[PDB]
């Protein structure tokens, strides 16, 4: 049967425009909808329906999978006050994740609610009107989906949980993120048989490391060294107010060259090494606010690097890390950029099961045009597009690095 | 006509018009008794009763001599559910396919050849006055969709589509654009093979109810569109002629400009800085503007231009894509996409975005990006592109950037002007080199400051600066210690300004001490500047 699903009060259905889309994405998604259109999960529209949502095709894999991004829905679907984080996921020598998105074509969406749910395929130069269809089932992508199938969810599901009491199983959205300390093989081969399982209807949380903030040492010091040095921890006090710059900021005294060496004083030797002490772990007093929003900021470094922060309040950080580049993303930032979001996010709901908001250090345009083209998650998190501060990414990039 | 309805509603519980119908004479109200009484036959509307509360102001007027009928839906409009959009998004010529033969099908009466949602038909009730308000006048409604009516364009075209579901499966090799109340229809069948088809969807529309006819109202090639005549072979555009006067208006200069505006896509070397300069503190559309002899000139210069014939080619879907720019300037440039060369699908320039502070590359990054995202749409490809830049320039820009940045596969390609990088701010402090330690302080109240430096080799300077701001004084630190340093410097600030212009080296701002700064800054052979905390 239907529940009757509802809009927040007094919210309207979601009116977001169609992007355009490239000639071998619409082809796939023309296909995919005439199958579905044919198997009842969908239905054409007339003109009476105005609302919309974008959509659009990703790839792992070279058949192409149907995205649609009912962010604006979403948000706009009633609340359903689903399944309370498992703080034991994070603990897991290695998580893997599934699409269990296939399973709600099967239960039917309620028929007052279908309009909501309008998409539209494009046609190249206009030359044809767009496809208009709306869902008639448990559309992929949407929140009220993984709610009303949780019945039938958590269902199936035991007769697993039981064979294996070791095991977390943790759903978001369309995922299901399976952690368990077995070793890989032994891991692998029981998530296989989990596939099995789910069928007859690689993280690894543990080694995610807190990485601190490591200060440059020399045999000898430079008026450019030392103000550096000063301007960046100056900064970074605004985190651990303990740290001092009086005696360092003493040896800058005088119009001298750049170049210059200038010798530490002890006063000056030692508030270093204090501030070396400071910086040795993270800011106490820094807790996860379930009813605050996430936030995760990104600084381009260069060099096919990146470092990233996920916070609450500022210079309160949850997590800190960095990211390199995956082998072939070389001479496209954007790659680089989606790839990382989608990891971070990976990490945001493995963590505290929810994603974050982002800060992302790209101009909207170029964003926009191009980060479907890299996009593999099922979900698509929120954004917004800044200028990152000079002196942000010169703090983190000093992060340290393993020995080898 | 025997076409499924589309349920129509109206705007979150609002009510049908309720408009007083507008006073008029014994001669206009004979005429739409006439008319209405047709319209009454041909199905088109319904004499309705004091059934009905709502209503809707007709009017009556003579268009080029008889007495024609003129209804007011603003309020109905006002009044009535939204739709989804109606094609804003049309095809540009470019994104055409050649075709062997193309026919352009009007459809006539389409709108009244479609029935109205049954149900909404009583909020569409008009009246035909008496003479000067006499019994009651003469009462229907509409059973068909309304010229003029909100829903109606989306609605017609649904079913133009439902329609054509059938035919157009049938005829793979057959491709239709809808448009208005015209059909384009086009094909590489034999002009003959077109002709029967042709013929043979005029009647599938008939089958319907849609009159479309043939022989007289009859459109022949090649076809307006938005600036272009449409040939099957080629497109071509649309001769823009410019008026020669002695007597030119402010409005006359600004719709002028618009007319060039627009022809400096299309049509290369355009320019209209001298009659911008026109418009200088007018203070009267009407008012009567002289043109200098500047002016008088340039007029001339683009009339002879706009007399060259600038024809096309259409997209073919086995050859590549290319998209070719220049720099004409800067922060403009031109761009042409074409497949064979020197025949483009389309060209095109992007105006002198004058911005808060940037640099070529960006700028060019940009330039790729609109077009890219153009294309995207026309072609649903993106193009091959060849820019005026070194792979090496880029590598060294992007690859060092505080922003996130791309350009789709291109190549170089060495057509002067090249873009390339002002200058590069030193990666660390420059041996040997003067080091100014700089420092600007205003009254950002009084705007009375000052601005100086030392340096380490003992020179030093100091400026006293009225009507100024913190900010600036800063800056003009900085523009003194580059003014009076050889060709290599180090230059620290407690600017976070500066900091700025360090992580971006923009090479082009909206202020012109940023940009005297820059001026400076390529000048010299190496520059290093250092930020360093304030107080
Ligand atoms: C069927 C459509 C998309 C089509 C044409 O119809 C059309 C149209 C609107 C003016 C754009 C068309 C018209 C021409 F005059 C030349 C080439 C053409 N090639 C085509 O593929």
């Amino acid at each position: 049967e239907t529940v009757p699903v509802k809009l927040k009060p007094g919210m309207d259905g979601p009116k977001v425009k169609q992007w355009p889309l490239t000639e071998e994405k619409i082809k796939a998604l023309v296909e995919i909808c005439t199958e579905m259109e044919k198997e009842g999960k969908i239905s054409k529209i007339g003109p009476e329906n105005p609302y919309n949502t974008p959509v659009f095709a990703i790839k792992d894999s070279t058949k192409w999978r149907k995205l649609v991004d009912f962010r604006e829905l979403n948000k706009r679907t009633q609340d359903f006050w689903g399944i309370p984080h498992p703080a034991g996921l994070k603990k897991k020598k290695s998580v893997t994740v599934l699409d269990v998105g296939d399973a709600y074509f099967s239960v039917p969406l309620d028929e007052d609610f279908r309009k909501y749910t309008a998409f539209t395929i494009p046609s190249i130069n206009n030359e044809t009107p767009g496809i208009r269809y709306q869902y008639n089932v448990l559309p992929q992508g949407w929140k009220g989906s993984p709610a009303i199938f949780q019945s039938s969810m958590t269902k199936i599901l035991e007769p697993f949980r039981k064979q294996n009491p070791d095991i977390v199983i943790y759903q978001y959205m369309d995922d299901l993120y399976v952690g368990s300390d077995l070793e890989i093989g032994q891991h692998r081969t029981k998530i296989e048989e989990l596939r099995q399982h789910l069928l007859r209807w690689e993280l690894h949380p543990d080694k995610w490391t807190v990485q601190p903030i490591v200060l440059p040492e020399k045999d000898s010091w430079t008026v450019n060294d030392i103000q550096k040095l000063v301007g960046k921890l100056n900064w970074a006090s605004q985190i651990y107010p303990g740290i001092k710059v009086r005696q360092l900021c003493k040896l800058l005294r005088g119009t001298k060259a750049l170049t210059e060496v200038i010798p530490l004083t002890e006063e000056a030797e030692l508030e270093l090494a204090e501030n070396r002490e400071i910086l040795k772990e993270p800011v106490h007093g820094v807790y996860y606010d379930p009813s605050k929003d996430l936030i995760a900021e990104i600084q381009k470094q260069g060099q096919g690097q990146w470092t990233y922060q996920i916070y609450q309040e500022p210079f309160k950080n949850l997590k800190t890390g960095k990211y390199a580049r995956m082998r072939g993303a070389h001479t496209n930032d954007v790659k680089q950029l989606t790839e990382a979001v989608q990891k971070i996010t990976t990490e945001s709901i493995v963590i505290w099961g929810k994603t974050p908001k982002f800060k992302l250090p790209i101009q909207k345009e170029t964003w926009e045009t191009w980060w479907t083209e890299y996009w593999q998650a099922t979900w698509i998190p929120e954004w917004e597009f800044v200028n990152t501060p000079p002196l942000v990414k010169l703090w983190y990039q000093l992060e340290k690095e393993p020995i080898v | 006509s025997p076409i499924e309805t589309v349920p129509v509603k109206l705007k979150p519980g609002m009510d049908g018009p309720k408009v007083k119908q507008w006073p008029l004479t014994e001669e206009k109200i004979k005429a739409l008794v006439e008319i209405c009484t047709e319209m009454e036959k041909e199905g088109k509307i319904s004499k309705i009763g004091p059934e009905n509360p709502y209503n809707t102001p007709v009017f009556a007027i003579k268009k080029k001599t008889k007495w024609r009928k003129l209804v007011d839906f603003r309020e109905l409009n006002k009044r009535t559910q939204d739709f989804w959009e109606v094609q804003l998004g049309i095809p540009h010529p470019a994104g055409l396919k050649k075709k062997k033969s193309v026919t352009v099908l009007d459809v006539g009466d389409a709108y009244f050849s479609v029935p109205l949602d049954e149900d909404f038909r009583k909020y569409t009730a008009f009246t035909i006055p008496s003479i000067n308000n006499e019994t009651p006048g003469i009462r229907y409604q509409y059973n068909v969709l309304p010229q003029g009516w909100k829903g109606s364009p989306a609605i017609f075209q649904s079913s133009m589509t439902k329609i054509l579901e059938p035919f157009r499966k049938q005829n793979p090799d057959i491709v239709i654009y809808q448009y208005m109340d015209d059909l384009y229809v086009g094909s590489d069948l034999e002009i003959g093979q077109h002709r029967t088809k042709i013929e043979e969807l005029r009647q599938h529309l008939l089958r319907w109810g849609l009159t479309t006819p043939d022989k007289k109202h009859q459109k022949e090639p090649p076809f307006l569109w938005m600036g272009y005549e449409l040939h099957p072979d080629k497109w071509t555009v649309q001769p823009i002629v410019l008026p020669e006067k002695d007597s030119w208006t402010v409005n006359d200069i600004q719709k002028l400009v618009g007319k060039l505006n627009w022809a400096s896509q299309i049509y290369p070397g355009i320019k209209v800085r001298q009659l911008c300069k026109l418009l200088r503190g007018t203070k009267a559309l009407t008012e009567v503007i002289p043109l200098t002899e500047e002016a008088e000139l340039e007029l001339a210069e683009n009339r002879e231009i706009l007399k060259e014939p600038v024809h096309g080619v259409y997209y073919d879907p086995s050859k590549d894509l290319i998209a070719e720019i220049q720099k004409q300037g800067q922060g403009q440039w031109t761009y042409q996409i074409y497949q064979e060369p020197f025949k483009n699908l389309k060209t095109g320039k992007y105006a002198r975005m004058r911005g808060a502070h940037t640099n070529d590359v960006k700028q060019l990054t940009e330039a790729v990006q609109k077009i890219t995202t153009e294309s995207i749409v026309i072609w649903g490809k993106t193009p091959k592109f060849k820019l005026p830049i070194q792979k090496e320039t880029w590598e060294t820009w992007w690859t060092e950037y505080w922003q996130a940045t791309w350009i789709p596969e291109w190549e170089f390609v060495n057509t002067p002007p090249l873009v390339k990088l002002w200058y590069q701010l030193e990666k660390e402090p420059i041996v040997g080199a003067e080091t100014f330690y700089v420092d600007g302080a205003a009254n950002r109240e009084t705007k009375l400051g000052k601005a100086g430096y030392v340096t380490n080799r003992g020179r030093q300077k100091v400026v006293t600066l009225t009507d100024t701001t913190n900010q600036k004084t800063e800056l003009q630190a900085i523009y003194l210690a580059l003014q009076d340093s050889g060709l290599e410097v180090n230059i620290v600030t407690d600017s976070q300004y500066a900091l700025g212009i360090i992580q971006a080296q923009p090479d082009q701002s909206e202020s012109e001490l940023v940009n005297q700064i820059i001026e400076q800054l390529i000048k010299k052979e190496k520059v290093y500047l250092a930020w360093v905390p304030a107080h």
